[PDB]
């Protein structure tokens, strides 16, 4: 029975990350906000974490 | 150009305050950071402590601010001052210009970068011996 | 201080005792005892004015390589205590001036 543990890294320590498009996300978010405004009696749509 | 000339007393009484100044011409506070070289005849090379342009004091971590650094910019006699001196920290006080450049290996927002520290001009220094 | 050199006509390829961990950037100086020294090569690729082509240049790509110092055109100046002024990412600040190496020339 073998157990694989995490070993020390070699080189420079770096952090993981995720790159998402600059303006395409805001464009799609605006369209989704418009659809939500249609389906929610024309109110202002607020997103929060 | 950068010209160097010290005005240290040359003699210090034990456990007393020092004021070792260096004369520099042609430049001002902001352009050059000001570090100091520790050296002596037949001795090692070290930074006991040095001042920033904004009068911030950075020292040897093992030293832990044994000395206090203050200086004067109008006279250009930037000063490394020693409090509670000892023969252990007896060294020639080179007045050294310090410049910084940075090597970036990863995302800047994350903080993944470091300065490669350049050492261009070394001071003449002055010799002080504890009585 | 540990000496390391070789007779004339051969390059004394002194390598820094420190091992490069992470990104590297080294500084190289021509020292003088008790006086003001200068710098020769303060980057893996920087070749400032007045520096001939005698120095080997290793670009800092494909991490795993070693920093080695080789010199030619030997004179009286180069016998002084060299200091491999290295900076690396993980080790942080190098309060010491690196491995102090000296060149011994006799004949
Ligand atoms: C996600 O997006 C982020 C930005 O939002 C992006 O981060 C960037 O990533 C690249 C590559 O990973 C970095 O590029 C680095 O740039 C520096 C200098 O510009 C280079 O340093 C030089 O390296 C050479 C040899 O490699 C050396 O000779 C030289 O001395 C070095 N210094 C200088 C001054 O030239 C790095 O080499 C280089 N990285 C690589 C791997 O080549 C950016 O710095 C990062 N940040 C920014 C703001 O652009 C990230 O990559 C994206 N992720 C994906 C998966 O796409
Ligand atoms: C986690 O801690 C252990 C022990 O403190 C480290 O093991 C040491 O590793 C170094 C070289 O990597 C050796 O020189 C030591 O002899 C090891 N110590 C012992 C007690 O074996 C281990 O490297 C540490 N892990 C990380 C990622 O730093
Ligand atoms: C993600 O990768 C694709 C293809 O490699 C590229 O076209 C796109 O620009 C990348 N994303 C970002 C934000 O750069
Ligand atoms: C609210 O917005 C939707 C879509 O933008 C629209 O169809 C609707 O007419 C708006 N409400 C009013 C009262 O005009």
């Amino acid at each position: 029975q073998v157990f694989y543990k995490t070993g020390d890294i070699i080189g420079d320590i770096r952090k993981a990350y995720c790159n998402i498009s600059g303006a395409q996300w805001h464009k799609v978010l605006g369209r989704v906000a418009n659809k939500l405004k249609e389906h929610f009696n024309n109110k202002t749509i607020v997103f929060k974490p | 150009q950068v010209q160097l000339q010290e005005s240290g007393p040359g003699l210090v009484k034990p456990s007393e305050t020092l004021s070792v100044t260096c004369s520099v011409s042609g430049d001002s506070m902001n352009n050059y950071y000001w570090t100091w070289i520790r050296q002596s005849p037949g001795k090692g090379l070290e930074w006991i402590g040095y001042i920033s342009d904004r009068e911030s004091a950075t020292y040897n971590p093992s030293l832990n601010s044994r000395v206090v650094i203050s200086r004067d910019t109008s006279k250009n006699q930037l000063s490394l001052k020693l409090n509670s001196v000892t023969p252990a920290d007896t060294a020639v006080y080179y007045c050294a210009t310090a410049r910084r450049g940075q090597r970036i290996y990863g995302v800047v927002s994350f903080g993944e970068f470091f300065y490669y520290y350049s050492m261009d001009v070394w001071g003449k220094g002055t010799t002080v011996t504890v009585s | 201080v540990r000496p390391l050199s070789v007779a004339l006509g051969e390059t004394a390829r002194i390598s820094c005792g420190r091992q490069a961990l992470g990104s590297r950037a080294v500084q190289w100086y021509q020292h003088r005892p008790g006086q003001a020294p200068i710098l020769l090569i303060y980057n893996n690729q920087d070749r400032p004015s007045g520096i001939p082509e005698r120095f080997s240049g290793t670009p800092d790509i494909n991490f795993g390589t070693r920093a080695t110092l080789t010199i030619s055109g030997v004179e009286a100046g180069d016998e002084a205590d060299y200091y491999c002024h290295m900076w690396d990412s993980r080790s942080g600040f190098s309060w010491s001036f690196g491995g102090a190496t000296r060149l011994t020339v006799l004949g």
